C-alpha cells in the first residue's frame, strides 16, 4: 500500500509538464509517497568513491567555472571586479608568507 | 524533569537510496546522506532543534511563546495539517532491522548526558 | 643453581599458552559472526 | 611501529566509540590475563 512513483509512472518518453499534469496534478492523484531517486552515475562513483571527494571536485570545478564566466560589451559587473581584488590579495599575500619565515631563519 | 518533547520522538523510517558506504546518523533524525554534515544549513539546524530540549524553561527568555521556543521550533496550524498528510516510503526490512539500532543508539548518549 | 630460568619461562609461555587457548576455545560458542570474509561488510566499515 | 599504529588506533576507535554511541561499553581487554581458577574454567568476561 502507498506506492511510490517509480511503480506509478513506468513510462519515460514524455515531456515533464505532461506528466505533471497526468500524475501529480490531477485532483485524484493520491500522492502517497515521498523518495527521491539515486541521480549519482556510478561512472563517477568509481572515481570519486567519497562525499569529501565528491565535494573536493564539486568545489573545484565551481572556482573554475567562476573564474572562466568572470575572465554586447557590458563588462561592468562587481563580481569580476571582486575575484580580481580576492586574486591579487591572495598572491600578495602569499608573496609575504614565504618570504617572511626566509628571513626569520 | 524529563527535559523537552524532541529526545524522545520515534524512529521515522521513512528511506533511504544511498549506500550504507556513505550515510550518515543525525541525532533526531533517520539515517541522511553524507552531504547533509558538510553544509551547516541543515547540520546547525538538525542540531539546534535538539538542544533546545536540554534548555530549561527558565532560560528561553522573557516572551518567547508559552509552550516553546517559537523563534527556534514553531509550525504554523496550516503547515501541520498539511505535513501531517505527507507519507514518506517504508525502510525495507533487512535495512530497518540496523537502521533503528543505529537511530536509538546514537540518541542514547543525549538522553545519557540529560541524566548524569 | 638459580630459580630464575623454570619461572621466566613459565611467565612468558603462559601468555601465548593463553592466547592460543583463546584463539580455539571461542571457535565452539554459540552463534558466531565471522567477518573475514566481507560479501557486504564494506558499506557498514565505511560508514562507522 | 606497525604493531603500535594499529593498538593506538584500536584504543582511539573504541574511545570514539564509547563517545558517541553511548549505549556500549567495550572493556578493551586482553586474552593473555584471565588466569584459571581450581580447574578447567577460564571466565573470559564481555568485551573486545
Ligand atoms: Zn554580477
Amino acid at each position: 500500500t502507498l506506492r511510490d512513483t517509480i511503480p506509478d509512472c513506468a513510462l519515460r518518453s514524455q515531456t515533464l509538464e505532461s506528466l505533471d499534469a497526468r500524475y501529480v496534478s490531477r485532483d485524484g492523484a493520491h500522492d502517497a509517497a515521498v523518495w527521491f531517486e539515486d541521480m549519482t552515475p556510478a561512472e563517477l562513483e568509481v572515481v570519486f568513491p567519497t562525499t569529501d571527494a565528491k565535494l573536493n571536485y564539486l568545489s573545484r570545478t565551481q572556482r573554475l567555472a567562476s573564474l572562466l564566466t568572470y575572465a554586447t560589451p557590458d563588462t561592468a559587473c562587481v563580481h569580476g571586479e571582486l575575484l580580481a581584488r580576492k586574486r591579487e590579495r591572495f598572491a600578495a599575500v602569499i608573496n609575504r608568507f614565504l618570504d617572511l619565515h626566509q628571513i626569520l631563519r | 524533569t524529563m527535559g523537552g518533547d524532541a529526545l524522545r520522538v520515534p524512529f521515522l523510517d521513512f528511506a533511504t537510496a544511498t549506500p550504507k558506504r556513505h550515510q550518515t546518523v543525525v541525532p533526531g533524525v533517520g539515517t541522511l546522506h553524507d552531504c547533509c554534515e558538510h553544509s551547516p544549513l541543515f547540520s546547525a539546524v538538525a542540531r539546534r532543534l535538539l538542544f533546545n530540549s536540554l534548555v530549561p524553561a527558565q532560560l528561553k527568555g522573557r516572551d518567547f511563546g508559552g509552550d516553546h521556543t517559537a523563534k527556534l521550533e514553531f509550525l504554523a496550524p496550516e503547515l501541520v495539517r498539511a505535513v501531517a498528510r505527507l507519507r514518506f516510503k517504508e525502510c525495507a526490512p533487512a535495512d530497518v532491522v540496523p537502521q533503528r539500532n543505529a537511530y536509538y543508539s546514537v540518541l542514547n548518549t543525549f538522553q545519557a548526558l540529560h541524566r548524569s | 643453581h638459580g630459580e630464575v630460568l623454570p619461572a621466566t619461562f613459565a611467565a612468558v609461555a603462559n601468555g601465548f599458552a593463553a592466547r592460543a587457548r583463546f584463539c580455539a576455545l571461542t571457535a565452539g560458542a554459540g552463534t558466531v559472526i565471522d567477518n573475514r570474509s566481507a560479501p557486504g561488510v564494506f558499506d557498514a566499515h565505511r560508514f562507522m | 611501529r606497525a604493531a603500535w599504529r594499529y593498538i593506538r588506533e584500536l584504543i582511539i576507535a573504541t574511545t570514539l566509540f564509547a563517545s558517541v554511541y553511548r549505549c556500549g561499553e567495550l572493556e578493551l581487554r586482553r586474552p593473555d590475563c584471565s588466569r584459571p581458577t581450581s580447574e578447567g574454567r577460564y571466565r573470559y568476561p564481555p568485551g573486545v
